[PDB]
Formats: C-alpha cells, structure tokens, sequence
C-alpha cells in the first residue's frame, strides 16, 4: 500500500515533495506539476545514472544503492530501483 | 507520449512490490532526522563628492543653500562674511554642478556685501539672486557668471537694509515672487527681473511694535503663501502674503533658540497632507510641526551641537537630515525609527554643516559647511517606500498623552 | 498587561474585604488582610518588574532608557521594584553624571571657541548674544538631566547620593551659566 | 610560617603575581623572542620589560619595592605574553 | 602539485575556515547509520588532551545547550603540549572526540562560558590569566589574555563567572588574594572594576569556585580558608567581604548558590561542599549552619543545585560517589547516588541549565555526564519551605 | 594540525583514505595510492561539477553542502565546500 505511505508522508516534518520516477527518467506518480516532478526527476535520473557510471568506472561491480543530496534548502533522497528510480525532496530542518 | 495507461502499473500487484522496496528505502532514510549543528558558524549612505574649491570658497562660511529649483541638480550656495581681504567681497554666491561632476564653482557672483541668501529665479533659468548682509538683494544672470550685480537693491525702509537670510521664489511663471526676508521685520516680494522696487513688501511684526528679526524662515509646499518665519529665537510664525491674512498670523514654539532648518514636502505616497514642517532650533532641537496643530510631534533634541538644517524630500518624505555644530548628518525615517538616526554619518573632522538639503523629488543632499565646502550625499537604500502612512501613524501615537 | 487584571481583581476583592467599610478596631487584623493584598501587590510587582525590565532592557542610555522609565516612574516608586531594578537605576545615574560633566566640558569648549560663533554669525549672533544662548542652552539640557536625576529615582531621588550631588553641582553650574 | 601567612594575608598579590609571572613569562619569552625578526621587532618593548625586571630582581627584598618588583615583572610578563601570542602567530601562521 | 604550492595553500589564511568546516562536516558525518534511578549517560576521554590532566572546573552553557567547558589543569606530564586544556564536547551529536580543543599557555583553571556570547570561552589559568577563546578561530591558542598587574589578577584564577544583564555584563573573576575584578567580555587588556576582598583578619581570603544566586547579584559566596562563606559585593560600600558564614572546619571546594527556580520559593540558600567531608546547607541570611549532611568518605569537591528541581543537589567525594540529595523526602540520607569506574577523586559537579543532567568532573581526564527524568519540577513550593522550617526547628537541640 | 586532521578523520572506521581533492582535480590531501586515486579524483570532481550543476540548475538559490553516494561496495561521501571539495570513501561499517 503506497497510498498510506504517501498520505503518512504528507503531514511529516518538512516535506517539500513526494514523487517517484516511473519510466526511466519519466515519472508518472506526480504530486506536483510537469517540471518539478518530470523534468527535475529526469535530470536527477540522468545525473544518478552518470553517478552509476562514475562508481562503475571506479569498479564495475560497484553500482549504486542510495543517494542523499543534503543542501541549504533541500535534502533529496534518491532510491535507485532496477528500472525506475525514486526522488523524494525533504526540508533540511 | 510516455505510456498508454499510466495508472495500471500503479494499480498492479507486482509493480507495487517494487514500490514497497523503494518506500522501504524511504522509511530507511527518513528515520535520520539529524540536522547540522552550527557551533558558531555565523552563516546605505551614497556619499557623493564635495564642491570644495578655494578659488572663491577661501575661508568663506556657507550661508543658506538652494537646490536647483530650475536647473537639473545645479545648486547655489550663499556665503557669509569673510574678511580674507578688506575691499574684496565678504560673501560670494557660488553655484556648482552635480550633473557635471566637478569641484570648481560653476557660476561665481561676488557683490559688495555678504550674500546671506541666494536663490533661483523661478521659470527663469538665466537668473540667480542673492540677499546680502548689508541689505542689497542683488541680481545676477546665472549662466553669464557675472561677478558684479546686474541689479542692486535700494536700501529703503520698505525694502531691506538688513541681512536677507532667506530669499526664495514661491510660484510658477505667473506666481513667481522673489521674496527676500530679512532682520527688518519684513519680507519683500520683489520681482525676478526688476529689483529696484519691491512688489509685495510687508512687515513681520506681531502685537509688539519691535521689528521681529527673522532667522532661517521657509515657504510652504505648493505656494499657499503660508510662509513660516523663524524669529530671533524660535517663535514659529505662520503668515500669508495676500488678502487680509497677509503677514503675521500666529506663533507656536517647541523650542527657545532660533530656528535653523525648516522645509516641507510633496506626496508621501498620496497619503499625508504634505505640510508636515519639522523645524529645528539653536537650542539643540528638531521638532515636527503642522499648520493644523499648534504643537504636534516630538522635538528631536539634537544636543551637543548647534543644529543647522533639516530637509525631507518627497522621495520617501519620512527622511529628514538633521545636523549639529560638531558635524553629524543624521538622516532618518519616523515610519521606521522612533528617535534614533537610521543613516547617521559623522562628517570628516568637525565641519559646521550649515545646510543639509535633500534633492527635492529625488535624493542627494546638498551640504553647506563651515568653510565653502559643498559636501553632497545620497543613500541608495532609503527608497520612496509606498504606503508611507506609518510616518503619520507612528506620529499620532506620540501625540496622545 | 495582565498585571492590571490582577490589580483590579485582588484590589477590590481584598481592599474592600479587609474591614469591608468597617474600622475603629485595633486595625491590625484589617492591616493583616491588607497585608494579604500587599502580597498580591508584590506578585504584581514581580510581574511588573519582569515586564518593565524587558521594556527598560530594550533601552539603556541615560536618555533612551529614561524615556520608557519616565513613562513608568510611578511604577518605579515602591522599593520592591526600585531596589530590584536599582542595578539599572545606578547605571542611568552614572550616565547622567558623565553627561552633566560633559555639559561642564560643553561650557569649557563653549560657543565662541566652537564654529557656532561664525555659524551664529550666519544668523548674526555674536558672542555677546550667542555665548549667553550657549549658557541657557546648557541650562535647558541641565533641566532635562535634572528631570533624569529626579525621575530615574523618583521620590527617593535624594536617596541616590550621586543624583543629589549632580543636582548641587548642576545648579551651581546653572549659576555659572 | 605565621609571618609568611600574615604577609601573604596582607598582600599575597606580589608572590602570587610572581608565580603567575613565572609561568606567563616562560610562555611570554618563548613565543616573544622565538624568532630573530620577532625578537628584533619586539625589542622596543623587550628593552623596557627587561629593564623593569632587571631593576626589580636587582633591588629585590625591599620594604617599598618588593610588591613593585613583582608587579612590574608580572605586568611585563603578561604584556609580553599577549605580544608573544601575536608575535608567535605572525611568525608561524 | 609541488610541495611549496601545497604547503603554502594548506597553511594559507584561506584554509583555516576550510579545515574548520572540513573537520566539522566529516565529524558531522561520523554518525553511522543502519541499512537493514541514575542512567550513567556518557564518559569524556581525549587522548592528546585528557589523560593525567585533572579537571579544573566544568560549566554548562546557558546559550547553546549540552555544552560544558571541561577546563584542565595540565600536570607535569607533557611540557611540550600547550599547558591548559579547555575541551568542548557534544551531547546531542553523541561523539567520542572533543568538538573543539582550546589549549592555552598555562594550566587553565575554572574555564566557564560567557553569557550572551556565542563564541566566547572564558577561563582562568595557572598564570593568573583569565584567557579567552573564540570558537570562530581554528588556532586553539587564546587570542585574548589577561594582565598580571597589581590591579589585575595575581593568583591563578580559580573562579570566573559573569554577572549583569545586557546593559552592564560583567566578568567577575576572583583570585585567592580576594582580588575580584570585573572585566569586559570584548577587550581583556584592562579591568573594569578591580579591588581586593579586604577582611578584618587575613585579608587575602583563599576564595574557592564561587557562584551567584539567580538574579546575577554582585554578592558571591566566598569559600574561605575555613568555610567562612563570605557573601561579598563588588561595588558600593559593601564591596569586598561583607557577610561571614562560619561554623565550618575546612576550605570550601565547590560552592553554588540557588540555581533557576523550578517549582518552589526563591530559597536564598547556598550549599558548601568542602574538605570537611560533609556537605552543608546554608542560607544567604542565616550565619548558622542550616543543616550539615552526612560525613561522606573523602572530601566534597563540588556541589550544584539543579534548576529543574531546586530542592536537591549533587555532591562528590574522593572515593568517586556522586550523591544527589533532595530534602522533601529525605532528612539525613542521599536521594540518588552512583559511582564512576574505579575510585576517581571526582572534582566537579555541574547541573545542566535545563536540569536533570549532571556533569561530573572526574579525577584526571574523563568527564562523566548523567541523565535523570525522575526528579522534575514538582510544585511542592510549600513542602520545601516546611521542611526548611523543620530543619531550623530540629537543628537547635 | 593538518596531520592531526588526517589522523583524527582517518581514525573513524570505514574511511579507506582521506583523499581530499581540490577544485583543480589535483590530490591536495591524500593518504592512499596516488595513481589509482588520481583518476578517481578527476572523475569524482567532474561528477562533483555535475552535482553542482544539478543543485544550481534545479533551484537557483540552492547550494550543495554535502553529498552521500551509497554505492554497492562502499559509501562514497562527498563533502563539497564553497572553495574546494572533499572525497572520503566510508564502507557500511
């Protein structure tokens, strides 16, 4: 049940956006408009695939498991699954 | 097009297992909730130039200033009696150019006496007058740069034989009147071109028969002729120029020493009545007034220094520039501050900033100092804030008990 | 703020119950009930000391703090508040001491010695007519500081020795002015 | 010991500032004259400090100059300690 | 590339903030994640800075909580190491290394925090100097030191504390000569109010780790040479030694007045931990021992009142037993006691500004913090005054 | 205290080597095999620039503060600053 997980994450402390990629850089389950979900998760998907190629260049058996970009205004947690990935933007405080 | 049915995989029974693992990673990362501790991490006054050129400003004390009421930022500074040479002129009315960025006096005018006042001929960009110390309000073509008066003044009882501390214009092309006000207990509303006979020369006398010696008077905004005369010691006088109301109407004080600076202002964002005239006085104070209230808002007691001038241009009319005898250009806002100065600057050394006048309908402050020195300021931060009713709202709070 | 509510409530409720418009007794039980209200007063005094230390903590110089202090000098009367905020009061009196001594220095480096002489000459006030204005100028500022002296410490202004000596020296300075 | 305790009880400040001055003077002299250029630049203050300390150590055990000698060496040691921290910081980093 | 360019950039006055933020960020990422009644909370140990270094004094931070200045009297072990250590540690992060080391040029004694100051670690030293550290700098050397003149401090400053609000913030640091000096928290080159606690007999009173009642008064409890707590002022005619609390037989070691009032009366009562082996409850206006506690095994190095529960106190001893005592229930026995590993002569006791946590300065090095949730601000305002009254009734046999 | 920084940050378990590479792509601070980590430093800095472009392009007022790259074999945590960067590989210990 992803619906209870999303609804439980609505009133959580500082949630900027709960989305998830769905078609290899092209999300479907969108809680925002077209750019914030699709274009931003597309850039995140391409850059995390480049990070996969980066650590793959370090060691091909060393793929990626999780990504956490914490910044001044946002903390983007990326959960890389097999085909589609996951992008969740949260507040830093 | 991305997919055909986008909600089928969201409703599928196997794709949600992938979402279950992804949300498991979500719950794995959301349980941190740890922030970075700081540990002592930590993370305007556009002063323009100064027209100081001793070729005609050699030890000459600046008398009242006058912004370019006809020119674009090309002010005039009247000069006090200087005895640097006996037969040479005492005061020299000098004009400069802020628009041209120089230091030498643009137009030099030295009559026989000391120009206690100097002003522009309204709607006459080719004429500047100077109310001298001996009483000869003397005319000069401004752009001709003639260092000899083109039109002197007959020293008569109806005219001025007294130092005209403030000569100024009031209205436009039809209502322009060269009103020279002196210690004669009079105003002399001369004409701009002819200065051999005053058109409306009236007395400035209250119930007493003594000739009230004026001291830094001013004119209201919009030419409503309600000129406020600063007597020999305070005594804010309300006066008119035409009809039976002409002359002295009523007095009021919030000080004792002679008034130093007083002006008016235009729109405060089309809110206030625009005639909030704040005087200043030699008894070390700066008090706000209005023609409707005999004693409104607080007297900013500018102690430790002989106050000289205040101005508040319509670009954010809540911006007056008060000074002292020890050089403190304190310009601020009552809509923002209470009594403390927002943009306060202790000028170099201890200059006696005689006149600190903002650029009317703009912002740059002409400064007439102890010596012939025209230091000019600006802020670059005190923008004309809209809804500047707080200047009046906070003022009414201080006018209750 | 809410101290006014406490004042009104305990004021009527205990002031009109001490004897309840009945006297001529030993007047000690009556005094005990008003002592109960005095305890209510002390509680309000603590509330007022918190409130006024905040507003009087926002301003601290001899003039700025004195403005808010002057707007509440009547609250600055009783010794439970006065002796407690006496810390700030002594600081204000010391600043007024420095200010009056600066006024002495102002008459030292007076008007003809300052640029004001010539600046007054712009308005034509020579030292015979301007130094006298400087004298009454410092007289006016001294009157202001005497109000500072007698209102930072209200009816107990004489209790503060510094303010009393400032009054003496400043009035002798008025005579010099 | 009773006379020493009575004298220390009256004005212990001399001997106390002397001990304070000894540890601070070691940390002052080292970080002050630790370099050639640092000692040559601080020689202007070191001359007066050495003159006061030498006149105090020479005319020591006086009824009217013991407290003055200890206080002079202590003030010079503390001033040399502050200037020592500044000189050592400018010489090293 | 070259060693000259690398060593010049690594030591440039650009990488000071880079090394500070690099250590801050890598130490921030030290919290290992996962991807699949006395509590005895934590111990503080530093290898290059806390070993054979006895703790001079501890101090809780009123601003930026969970911070304590562990001052250290650097022994004669490592002379090349900068004498005196002031380590700031973190509780909220749960780290094993000290957050910022603050060494000095002398064995730091009683280093405390500075109220209304976010980056100002103040602290007396063995050289009689109340050195000052800044949290912004990377160099752990104190940039501001104290003079040693006749008006300035002479004895090693064993107690420095702040008194006054934002209008007149004073840095009252006292030497054992009775020389109390109010210093400014910005410039440290000249004292503001310097004087000596002159006494009738033995003027130079060996004061010891004084405090102040809640309200920041000028009166400090002087732990004299033999008890004789002198509540003394700094200004006025009462400046210097004013009141004497005698009826004691030893030098006080840790003395703390009433902390923040939690749920009882103001309780103008201080407490004396001393070499007399027994803690003693006193009042600031009694001049009689209000109550002498049980003779603990060893001295009583420190004591402190909790702001949450202002009716109890924690004390220590040479055997290593921290004893907190409440008197609302107990009369002659301690409330909650716990020991530290081995037998460390526990030097300090400092309750956190938020209360219910105890910083215990151990023998040498380690600093053990405790946590409790049982003793809270229970509104027993009347029972505390009643027990104090029964103490004042039973003490007079 | 540069050596103190290396010894203290290397004291934490999982940290294979404090290979701090600057913005120039040169290993300004390293403790491991220089030729193997030189390519890793250049690659990781290029992708650090990719992450900087990510942060500066998704949001205008955002600044990259810290990065966590949980790989399959290690946890490559990147510590980017305003002037230079830091690369530290910490295994899930």
């Amino acid at each position: 049940e992803v619906e209870e997980t999303l609804k439980r994450l609505q009133s959580q402390k500082g949630v900027q956006g709960i989305i998830v990629v769905n078609t290899e850089g092209i999300p479907i389950k969108s809680t925002m408009d077209n750019p914030t979900t699709t274009q931003y998760a597309s850039l995140m998907h391409s850059f995390i695939l480049k990070a996969r190629s980066t650590v793959r260049d370090i060691d091909p058996q060393n793929d990626l498991t999780f990504l956490r970009i914490r910044s001044k205004k946002n903390e983007i947690m990326v959960a890389p699954d097999k085909d589609y990935f996951l992008i969740v933007i949260q507040n830093p405080t | 097009l991305t997919e055909e049915e986008k909600q089928q995989i969201l409703h599928s029974e196997e794709f949600l297992s992938f979402f279950d693992h992804s949300t498991r990673i979500v719950e794995r990362a959301l349980s941190e909730q740890i922030n970075i501790f700081f540990d002592y991490s930590g993370r305007k006054l556009s002063l323009n130039r100064q027209f100081f050129d001793e070729r005609w400003s050699k030890h000459r004390v600046v008398s009242c200033l006058d912004w370019s009421s006809q020119y674009p930022e090309l002010l005039v500074a009247s000069y006090n009696n200087n005895e640097d040479a006996p037969h040479e002129p005492d005061g020299v009315a000098l004009v400069w150019n802020m628009k041209y960025k120089k230091t030498t006096p643009e137009y030099v005018f030295h009559c026989q006496s000391a120009v206690m006042s100097a002003t522009f001929a309204k709607f006459h960009p080719n004429l500047v007058v100077g109310g001298t110390y001996s009483g000869q309000i003397v005319l000069w073509d401004n752009r001709s740069n003639k260092r000899t008066p083109v039109q002197r003044t007959p020293l008569s009882a109806a005219a001025h034989t007294h130092p005209v501390y403030c000569v100024n214009v009031v209205g436009t092309q039809n209502a322009h009147n060269l009103i020279s006000i002196s210690t004669d207990g009079k105003i002399c509303s001369w004409s701009l071109d002819m200065l051999s006979h005053p058109q409306d020369s009236m007395e400035l006398v209250h119930k007493q028969s003594k000739a009230v010696a004026v001291t830094s008077m001013s004119f209201p905004v919009g030419d409503v002729n309600n000129f406020v005369v600063g007597s020999e010691e305070g005594s804010v006088y309300t006066a008119c120029r035409h009809g039976s109301k002409a002359g002295i109407s009523e007095m009021f004080e919030g000080h004792q020493g002679p008034i130093t600076g007083i002006h008016c202002h235009a729109a405060v964002g089309a809110v206030d009545f625009s005639h909030l005239f704040v005087t200043s006085s030699f008894d070390w104070t700066v008090k706000l007034w209005s023609t409707k209230n005999n004693k409104p808002l607080y007297s900013f007691e500018d102690n430790a220094g002989y106050v000289y001038d205040v101005m508040w241009s319509p670009t954010h009319p809540a911006l007056f520039a008060c000074v002292d005898g020890m050089g403190r250009l304190d310009l601020w806002n009552l809509n923002n501050d209470t009594e403390v100065p927002t943009a306060s600057i202790s000028v170099e050394g201890n200059p006696a900033l005689n006149r600190v006048r903002w650029t009317h309908s703009g912002r740059e402050i002409a400064v007439g100092d102890s010596e012939g020195q025209i230091v000019i300021y600006d802020v670059g931060e005190q923008i004309a804030v809209p809804r500047n009713d707080e200047w009046a709202r906070f003022g009414r709070t201080l006018a209750e008990i | 703020a809410n101290a006014i509510e406490e004042v009104n409530l305990a004021y009527e409720n205990v002031k009109e119950v001490d004897g309840l418009d009945v006297s001529k007794e030993g007047t000690e039980a009556w005094e005990a009930a008003m002592k109960r209200y005095d305890e209510r007063i002390d509680r309000v005094e603590t509330r007022i000391t918190a409130r006024l230390r905040d507003q009087l903590g926002t301003a601290k110089n001899a003039n700025e703090m004195f403005r808010i202090f002057s707007r509440f000098n009547a609250l600055f009367v009783r010794p439970h508040i006065r002796g407690a905020i006496r810390e700030y009061q002594t600081q204000l009196i010391q600043r007024v001491k420095d200010d009056i001594e600066s006024l002495h220095d102002k008459f030292k480096v007076q008007y003809p010695q300052s640029q004001a002489c010539k600046m007054s000459h712009v308005r034509d006030l020579p030292p015979v007519s301007g130094s006298i204005i400087w004298a009454k100028q410092i007289d006016r500022q001294l009157t202001a500081y005497m109000k500072r002296v007698e209102d930072v410490l209200g009816k107990g202004w004489e209790n503060h020795v510094e303010g009393q000596k400032l009054k003496q020296d400043g009035d002798s300075f008025r005579m010099k002015l | 010991i009773v006379n020493k305790a009575h004298q220390a009880n009256q004005l212990y400040p001399f001997a106390i500032s002397l001990i304070e001055s000894v540890r601070t003077y070691e940390r002052t002299c080292e970080k002050v004259e630790e370099r050639n250029t640092i000692s040559l630049l601080v020689a202007g203050l070191k001359k007066e400090v050495q003159a006061l300390i030498a006149e105090g150590i020479a005319l020591v055990w006086e009824s009217y100059k013991l407290d003055p000698y200890v206080q002079r060496l202590a003030e010079t040691v503390f001033n040399f300690q502050e200037k020592v921290d500044d000189l050592l910081i400018i010489e090293e980093k």
